[PDB]
DNA sequence: ACACACTCTCCAATTCTCTAA
């Protein structure tokens, strides 16, 4: 509950699988603290903190998606990049909940503009065509290229199962 | 509450890190672990969590917590192995006490977590809930302990013993003697943990190896290899053999009985003696498979399943039946059998042992366990040196204990003693049957008078209180003693021992025993048969005899013999030789023919003798057909002399005084 | 007949005688790796200044 | 109520359809020969008893017929009276 | 509570399987062919295991001629005529040998799941046509040839399954599938009776690669006045996407029978 | 409404145990 792990303590996965290690409360709190500490602190060579400059423009356009480069996340706190590649569906939930704290630090009451923010990953360093995908890739993050052959119309979809919706295509 | 539960789990987890950790300066990728502080208090409080809380509340929750945080695999083994390897290097060269303190206290937890599991109607609902899961985790423990550095933690446990071997018994304090009990108490558990037994609540009538475990991890074969490389067998051998010289016998010699039980269990002795070979016997077995295939083919139609016509069969009194299929057209035997087979009902049926680990008493032992060649020869060497070195000195001590302590016994110690006796006596008889280098003197402590009384007394007391499992084991032990006696008579005091073994009281008991066997499991009846064969054969070579044999011959014994004989598809070639020996005794010698004129015997001889059952060339058919020929000749004579026996053949014989005498003869 | 005495055993006990790339990269980097956050707050305060 | 169950009973055995038929015919039915195998002659004996058991009480498998017969055969006094009567007839 | 153990559970066992297992074991150990250049024993299958260890492979190739000359041919006959019965025993035999000489191969950081080895055979005595497939040969070992005409995309097939109950915190593991998607029969915790609302744990369960391909007879082999027949073939593991439409191929495996699911 | 799959319930058939002649 109260005590937190060091970053070096996370070097050893202690449970029988990654997902069952990320989802533990002390591990999860440690990851949240470390991600927030990365987002408030990463710099260009010129100082000039890029993510403090991106959150600033998020509100200038009344937007909903924060964009994070993977190479920056791999350049320090490397283990978090590894966990992201292995368990994206958990890691992105924690990362989204950190991004809202960081944006509200610039713009208090931004929750009245949009209730929830999505982190977009960029520059993932390995690529497949639609040949190389196999069962080992299941639930892993992947990067793919091709031509868009067909597109449906846009529809609303029920978000939770009082009601809320989201767009779908 | 759930939160109090997880608070204790978290307390344990924090203790699972306060313990220490490896070194990230090291640049040695990876190093070993490195040591914490308060760690004495950490170990001690964990010990308290077991003893002062979980035992007092009867939970097994604490064990579930330590299994969650993987304490055994993660810390205890490297703490011990580092202590061992450090001290090993120091010995190669040829506060330190504090290191040794940590070595002791890590081992005591290893004994505690791997301790074997018992469930009763007095265990808590918590323990009953957790039984199936902690079984999985203990299986993981066995695999891990045998695996690390090819099992090197087992050298740490014996080095601890070697400190207390070291200096004279005259010096050795009670606290000191507990180490020598503790070390052996460890190996008992490591052998005893084995795959689970499935258990459910009988509310409604409707594998447990975890994903990380497999059979070759857990097999007894593995355990042999592991102990041999890590130098255990020398320790058990040296320790048992010099046992008579003033090691205080009291602290060692029951734990040291349990080891010998716990890995004699699940071996048939013939597997240790041979009596391209594998390929040759495989080819022969494929011939047997072809014969079974031929048997199916002989009941298979040539043309397809919808070609089939219809058949009608007319009885006397002009009544008709209908059966389908093309083979029924030609084979009346098949038509008659197929006619009855359609009918729905079967009479529902009745059913003896619980509370103890799998063994000869409640499993079919016609199923070996399997050895590497190196393992086969190493195991043969271990028990051969044990027998030539240790057996008499061990049995003499453990028996003259139990005579002074019989009243206080518990069911397991009884069933251990009776299945350690049995194994070693039989194996030696077989070994000297094979070869002249071996001799019978090595097992000769079994015969002296005190042990004979004790096996007798166990069998007596078990029979009176209707405890059927001890009665079963005692039957097995008492069988071997008699077998050993006939050996020694085929070479003084032994006749005295016989005369005392065959006082009238015991003949009443040993005559009584097959009669009750009719109800019970297939092994129980088999024990009764083999004991009976031996019991009569000794008294045949005593030269009384006519009194004793008439004591055996009556309806409820014959009932057992047939009830056992009809399950012949499952039994050995040898046991049927024993049954027909007895029928030869009843029918030809004693001339008590009237017992066997009963119909369910006549069915049996058709099944077994048909092209269905006993092979056309097994030795069994010689005996069976030679018996049935004589049977039917005497039956013919009886039926024509007195036609009332046609209605006799269905029913039991009739016990009236005035007609019954002429009936039986 | 054998004997297997103590003193022999003590004496003989002692004397006897591609993600494959990326995983290695990230593990080694992981092993190798308020004023610090001032640049962030400076970017926030520049809205006040400019 | 549900329909009561139908069973083998000593009344069926003591009926004229029952056991007297076997004693009236068995001497004529079965015939052994040394000129045929043990298995041959052994098989032959069971034929008549099987067909008779079916004709008497078709409920159940042949073995179950024999084993059912044991209970009533040992317990019922009237059946035992009939049986001692048979063996007295031979004592006559 | 009326707790009760399955005291009667002790299973029936096939002796032929265990003897085939520990005979195939000895063949893998000591086939002991001499060197291509010299009269020196080489032990090629142990060397092949070492090669697999060096490159983290998952399949082993065996020559049917080498098996034919072993132990008067009885082992080869048993494998040939009853492959479907004996394939699990062959797997069990190989697992022990790889444990003995290369335990690094048994696993595929947290814990690592076991490697699903594949045995493969080649150089069989004769090749059949698609027109020679007949129901008497079901489950035997064969080799076939033809021209490829279609191929399917690679799909994941469920091999072993694991489920967890909705009404209580309980888990079921290592459920076996065969031809249709299959789920547990009871809640293992006796404090709960719900049979519904299982969910398949995608992390703990295990899958395989699977591909369907379709072939037709070689044009030069068609008999007089007749037309070419076709067949559907299954590919799994490290052999998917090896085949190409319009090419000519040779296959080996066992013919099977598939139900109306 | 018409064959099916599945659940629930009650009643008597059966075997086991104790007592006395
Ligand atoms: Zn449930």
């Amino acid at each position: 509950l109260r005590e937190e792990l060091t970053l070096e303590s996370l070097s050893n996965v202690k449970a029988n699988s990654y997902s069952e290690w990320i989802t533990q409360p002390n591990v999860s709190r440690t990851i949240a603290r470390e991600l927030k500490s990365f987002l408030l602190e990463y710099t260009d060579e010129t100082g000039r903190s890029v993510y403090g400059a991106r959150i600033r423009t998020l509100g200038e356009m009344n937007s909903e998606s924060l964009e994070v480069n993977y190479r920056h996340l791999a350049e320090s706190k490397a283990i978090l990049a590894l966990f992201l590649a292995k368990c994206p569906e958990e890691m992105l939930k924690i990362f989204d909940l950190v991004a809202m704290e960081a944006t509200e630090l610039h713009y208090p009451d931004y929750a009245r503009i949009h209730s929830e923010i999505h982190v977009r990953i960029s520059d993932f360093p390995t690529i497949y065509s639609l040949r190389e995908l196999r069962e080992s890739n299941l639930s892993s993050l992947v990067r793919v290229t091709g031509v868009v052959t067909r597109r449906t119309g846009v529809f609303p979809q029920l978000k939770y199962v009082k009601t809320v919706y989201r767009n779908y295509q | 509450a759930d939160f109090s539960l997880t608070v204790l789990r978290a307390r344990i987890a924090l203790l699972a890190t306060a313990i220490g950790g490896p070194d990230y300066t090291s640049q040695i990728d990876p190093p070993p672990y490195k040591l914490g502080d308060d760690c004495l208090a950490c170990l001690k409080d964990l010990k308290r969590w077991f003893k002062l809380v979980d035992d007092q509340q009867k939970r097994w929750d604490v064990a579930m917590a330590v299994a969650e945080y993987r304490i055994l695999t993660d810390d205890l083994l490297p703490i011990l192995i580092d202590w061992e390897n450090k001290c090993s290097l120091a010995a190669k060269l040829a506060n330190k006490a504090y290191y040794d303190k940590i070595a002791l206290n890590c081992l005591q937890l290893l004994v505690l977590m791997t301790w074997p599991l018992i469930v009763t109607e007095q265990s808590s609902s918590n323990q009953i809930t957790l039984y199936g899961e902690l079984k999985k985790h203990q299986l993981v423990y066995k695999k891990t302990i045998l695996s690390m550095e090819s099992g090197k933690v087992l050298r740490a446990a014996i080095r601890l013993a070697l400190d207390v071997i070291k200096i004279d018994r005259l010096s050795r304090t009670p606290r000191d003697n507990m180490v020598l009990k503790l070390v052996l108490n460890f190996f008992r558990n490591v052998i005893a943990i084995e795959p689970g037994e499935f258990t459910i609540n009988t509310k409604k009538s409707m594998d447990t190896l975890p994903p990380n475990v497999s059979m070759d991890d857990i097999s007894l074969n593995t355990v042999i290899s592991s102990f041999h490389k890590n130098k255990v067998f020398g320790f058990l051998l040296t320790l048992t053999s010099s046992l008579s010289k003033e090691f205080d016998q009291d602290f060692i010699n029951i734990p040291l009985l349990e080891i010998m039980f716990y890995f004699t269990k699940d071996v048939n002795q013939e597997l240790l003696f041979p009596r391209t070979s594998a390929g040759f016997e495989l080819s022969k077995l494929l011939q047997k498979e072809h014969q079974m295939r031929k048997n199916v083919i002989k009941h298979t139609s040539a043309r397809h399943s919808r070609f089939g016509g219809l058949l009608s069969i007319q009885t006397p009194d002009k009544t008709r039946l209908t059966v389908s299929g093309s083979q029924a057209l030609v084979d009346e035997k098949i038509a008659l059998q197929k006619l009855d087979d359609s009918k729905k009902w079967n009479k529902r049926i009745i059913k003896a042992a619980e509370g103890l680990p799998n063994s000869l008493l409640n499993s079919q032992t016609g199923k070996a366990i399997f050895f590497t060649e190196s393992n086969g020869k190493h195991f043969k060497e271990f028990i051969n040196n044990f027998i030539d070195s240790g057996f008499n000195i061990l049995l003499h001590s453990v028996t003259n204990y139990f005579t002074t302590e019989q009243d206080r016994m518990v069911t397991l110690e009884q069933v251990e003693y009776l299945l350690f006796f049995a194994w070693f006596v039989k194996y030696q008889l077989l070994r000297s049957k094979i070869d002249n280098s071996a001799d019978i003197k090595q097992v000769s402590e079994a015969l002296k008078e005190v042990t004979f009384i004790l096996v007798s007394s166990l069998l007596r007391s078990a029979y009176d209180l209707k405890n059927w499992t001890v009665t079963h084991a005692g039957m097995i032990a008492f069988n071997e003693l008699l077998n050993l006696v006939s050996r020694t008579k085929a070479a003084t005091d032994i006749e005295f021992i016989v005369s005392r073994l065959f006082s009238d009281e015991r003949i009443q008991l040993l005559s009584n025993l097959p009669k009750i066997g009719s109800k019970y499991s297939l092994q129980f009846m088999k024990s009764c048969i083999e004991l009976t064969h031996s019991v009569l054969k000794v008294l045949e070579q005593y030269s009384n005899f006519q009194k004793v044999q008439a004591n055996y011959m009556t309806e409820p014994v014959i009932e057992t013999y047939i009830n056992f004989l009809e399950r012949f598809r499952e039994l050995e070639d040898d046991s049927i030789k024993k049954v027909f020996s007895f029928f030869h005794r009843v029918f030809v010698q004693a001339k008590e023919q009237a017992l066997l004129f009963r119909f369910d015997l006549i069915i049996l001889l058709r099944e077994m003798l048909s092209p269905d059952g006993l092979d056309r060339m097994s030795r069994s058919r010689k005996y069976v057909s030679q018996f049935s020929d004589y049977f039917l000749a005497r039956l013919k004579k009886r039926l024509k002399k007195s036609p009332a026996w046609f209605v006799g053949l269905l029913f039991p014989p009739l016990h009236n005084s005035e007609v019954g005498f002429y009936q039986r003869y | 007949k054998k004997f297997f005495s103590k003193e022999s055993f003590l004496a003989d006990f002692d004397d006897s005688s591609d993600h494959n790339v990326l995983l290695n990269t990230l593990r080694k980097a992981s092993r190798k790796q308020n004023p610090k956050s001032s640049a962030f707050f400076e970017s926030m305060v520049e809205d006040i200044i400019e | 109520k549900r329909r009561p169950q139908v069973k083998l009973t000593a009344e069926k055995l003591l009926s004229d359809k029952g056991l007297p038929y076997v004693l009236k015919n068995a001497h004529k039915r079965i015939r052994i020969s040394s000129k045929k195998n043990s298995y041959d002659n052994l098989s032959n004996i069971i034929q008549f008893y099987q067909l008779w058991a079916h004709e008497l009480f078709p409920k159940a498998k042949f073995k179950d017929f024999m084993k059912i017969c044991q209970t009533v055969g040992k317990t019922d006094p009237v059946l035992r009276e009939y049986r001692v009567s048979l063996f007295r007839d031979e004592m006559g | 509570f009326k707790s009760r153990a399955l005291n009667h559970v002790k299973k029936v066992d096939d002796v032929t399987g265990e003897k085939v297992r520990e005979a195939f074991e000895q063949f893998l150990e000591d086939f002991s062919v001499q060197s291509t250049d010299t009269g020196e024993v080489e032990k090629v299958y142990r060397a092949q295991i070492e090669f697999m260890k060096i490159y983290d492979l998952n399949t082993i190739y065996i020559d049917y001629q080498h098996l034919s000359m072993r132990e008067n041919g009885a082992l080869a006959m048993a494998i040939s005529e009853q492959y479907y019965r004996f394939l699990p025993f062959l797997q069990k035999g190989l697992r022990r040998v790889v444990r003995k000489y290369a335990p690094e191969l048994l696993n595929t950081s947290p814990e690592q799941t076991e490697r699903v080895f594949q045995i493969s055979f080649f150089n069989l005595p004769t090749v059949h046509r698609i027109r020679d497939i007949r129901s008497e040969k079901i489950g035997s070992l064969l080799s076939i040839s033809g021209t490829v005409t279609r191929t399917s995309e690679v799909r994941p097939e469920l091999y072993k399954a694991s489920f967890t109950c909705d009404m209580c915190r309980a888990i079921v593991d290592n459920v076996e599938q065969s031809f249709k998607y299959t789920e547990p029969t009871f809640c293992p915790n006796p404090s709960c009776e719900n049979r519904a609302f299982w969910t398949l744990n995608v992390t703990r369960s295990r899958f395989l690669d699977w591909q369907k391909v379709r072939i037709q007879e070689n044009a030069n082999e068609i008999p007089t006045g007749s037309m070419p027949r076709t067949l559907d073939v299954i590919l799994r593991g490290d052999s998917v996407e090896r085949a190409k439409p319009g090419d000519r191929c040779k296959f080996t495996g066992v013919e099977i029978v598939v139900p109306d699911v």
